């Protein structure tokens, strides 16, 4: 349900 | 938040999000304080009673958000954790007395129009406006009812209950580290924080330097926006010492 | 030192819709 974020951030 | 309204945009750029790493999932709120220090409330990240223990690694915190659920390219920054600071009294075994915590950045924040440090007050400052009656400001991506959840950050202002009355309205003992905001019944408005809210901040404005200082911040209740009950807030400047204790040391 | 004045509010003397209420509260 959250949009994922950047794998950078992990 | 409940009873509340949605924030307008850079409306609180001190607003930070605690946020679950695996899970991916809303932890708590937090303000920005600094380019490097975050303040919460101790609870987030630490209550043996539910098995909470949160270290550095297992989460972030996302700085310049609108929306909830959203990841809002080119406008938050995600951070991640050095080192996570609680107040060595902190006591989550009874009433969360001194319910306060400190989080060091890895690198420092850029600021932004969304991206903004709240002020702390000093003892003026607390005496000037930490006064029944006076309204602050209690933001979040908490729940919107006690028992849905917001699209974008929520808002509401709350005025500071006395301290007989806050007492009066719970078994919990209180102390000074604490107080209580929100309307009586007898004054028909509404609002409260609400599961979820949980670190983030209590800000008043000052009208003499028209600074935004943070006065408290979301700590417990008892139910959401009950009537005959109030929020309880962590008292930011009896804290202070302890604050700039560990900014100074670390 | 710029703490607590909002870039796109205080800064660019625009208030937000209820500030004026928590003023109206100081009293
Ligand atoms: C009262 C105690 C000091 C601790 C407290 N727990 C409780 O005792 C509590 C009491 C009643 C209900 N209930 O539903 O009727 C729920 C919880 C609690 O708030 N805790 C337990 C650990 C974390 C903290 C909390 O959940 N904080 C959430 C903040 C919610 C803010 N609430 C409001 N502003 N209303």
């Amino acid at each position: 349900d959250f949009e994922e974020i950047p794998e950078e951030y992990l | 938040i409940v009873e509340g309204s949605d924030a307008e945009i850079g409306m609180s750029p001190w607003q930070v999000m605690l946020f679950r790493k695996s899970p991916q999932e809303l932890l708590c709120g937090a303000s920005l304080i600094s380019d490097r220090w975050v303040l919460t409330a101790a609870h987030c990240l630490l209550y043996p009673p539910w098995d909470k223990n949160f270290t550095e690694n297992d989460l972030l915190v996302r700085i310049g958000k609108h929306s909830r659920t959203r990841y809002e390219r080119n406008i938050e920054k995600i951070s991640m954790l050095e080192k996570i600071y609680i107040h060595p009294r902190y006591n989550w075994r009874e009433n969360l007395d001194r319910d306060i915590a400190l989080m060091k950045l890895k690198k420092p924040v850029a600021f932004s129009d969304y991206i903004h440090p709240v002020c702390l007050p000093d003892r003026e400052t607390a005496a000037s406006l930490l006064q029944a009656g006076y309204k602050g400001r209690v933001t979040g991506w908490g729940n919107l009812k006690e028992t849905g959840q917001p699209s974008v950050l929520q808002v509401v202002n709350l005025p500071i209950v006395e301290r007989p009355v806050c007492k009066d309205s719970t078994r919990i003992r209180i102390t000074d580290n604490m107080f209580c905001a929100g309307y009586k019944p007898d004054e028909g408005k509404r609002g409260d924080a609400c599961e979820g809210d949980s670190g983030g901040p209590f800000v008043m404005k000052s009208p003499f330097n028209n600074r935004w200082y943070q006065m408290g911040i979301v700590s417990w209740g008892e139910g959401c926006d009950r009537d005959g009950k109030y929020g309880f807030y962590t008292h930011v400047f009896r804290l202070k010492k302890w604050i700039q204790k560990v900014i100074d040391q670390f | 030192a710029d703490c607590g004045l909002r870039p796109l509010f205080e800064k660019k003397s625009l208030e937000d819709k209820t500030e004026r209420e928590l003023l109206e509260s100081y009293i």
